[PDB]
């Protein structure tokens, strides 16, 4: 379960990373720069 | 923020301040009062502005008064921007021409109006160093002009004078100068 | 005090202060200075 | 109230203006406005 979970996590982060998703617009990201409760940041799917 | 988004230092500075903590001062340009100067002192102004040898200074001073009931000790925050005028330079000669009574002459002083100012809890309202990195080329230019109004006889003292300044590059709010200030 | 004697709140307030602690400011009405306004701004005043 | 004083031509700018205010119900000190202030 550890190996499967880490594999799934890396792939999911990679998929979300793409900029086409609305969360990532360079405006939403900039204003939500250090707010800890941005939904992607809490779920770990935020792109950096 | 969108306007200053590419720049990193500017972006961090603006991010530091809350939106309800920055104010725009819509200082009027043309809505001034009569210029009151004794005729001897005005004549001396014009003569020294023409045939002067020492450089003449020209200062633009801002002064913010903040409410003292909200705590804080210092109640006025002021600072000046000083611009020199070397003898026989184009600007000084232009002003000496301006006082002559021309109907539609105008002068342009480059880099005199710092648009972004900071008002700390101390008596130093320094222009933001960051939003204007050049610190001398990022200052806006100002177009100065003198308006006459006949009354009525001595020639130069015969009629009312006042001064109208406007921003160098103005399209529709030419009668208004904005001034954005960040207060800690 | 005699003028504001019937009123209770006013009477207590005035009683609170010493006689040498209240001052009357005889601000002059007519002794002003010339009204200085640029003719364009006065015309705009009247029109607005 | 507004007071004028001719000097001397443009019409409205032709002469001096100043403003005189007085209390609404004034009998003999019409040229004076009292203002009582209590200082702690
Ligand atoms: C962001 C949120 C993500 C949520 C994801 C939830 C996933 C939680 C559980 C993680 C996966 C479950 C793993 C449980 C495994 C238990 C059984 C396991 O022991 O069987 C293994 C067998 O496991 C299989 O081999 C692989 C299983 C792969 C399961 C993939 C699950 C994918 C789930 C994707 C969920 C995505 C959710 C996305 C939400 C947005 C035995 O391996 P073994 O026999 O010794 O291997 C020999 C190798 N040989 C043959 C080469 C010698």
């Amino acid at each position: 379960t550890a190996i499967v979970f880490t594999e799934v996590m890396v792939v999911t982060k990679y998929l979300f990373q793409f900029g086409f998703f609305p969360w990532n617009s360079y405006v939403v990201l900039r204003r939500y720069e250090n707010k800890p409760y941005f939904p992607p940041r809490i779920l770990g799917l935020e792109k950096t | 923020s969108q306007q200053f988004d590419p720049y990193p230092l500017a972006m961090q500075f603006i991010s530091q301040y809350s939106p309800e903590d920055i104010v725009t001062a819509q200082i009027e340009g043309s809505s001034g009062a009569l210029w009151r100067i004794s005729p001897p002192s005005r004549a001396q102004m014009k003569q020294e502005l023409y045939n002067g040898t020492a450089d003449i200074t020209l200062r633009f001073t801002w002064n913010f008064q903040r409410d003292l009931a909200k705590g804080g000790t210092v109640e006025y925050t002021n600072e000046k921007h000083t611009l020199e005028l070397a003898p026989n330079s184009t600007a000084r000669r232009q002003l000496a021409q301006l006082l002559e009574g021309r109907p539609d002459q105008s002068v342009v002083i480059p880099h005199l109006f710092p648009k972004y100012i900071r008002a700390p809890n101390g008596p130093e309202a320094n222009p933001v160093k960051q939003l204007q990195p050049d610190e001398e080329e990022d200052y806006l230019g100002v177009r100065i002009q003198l308006r006459r109004e006949q009354v009525g006889g001595t020639k130069a003292s015969d009629f009312l004078e006042w001064w109208v300044i406007e921003l160098q590059d103005c399209k529709a709010d030419c009668n208004l100068l904005p001034m954005v200030i960040f207060s800690d």
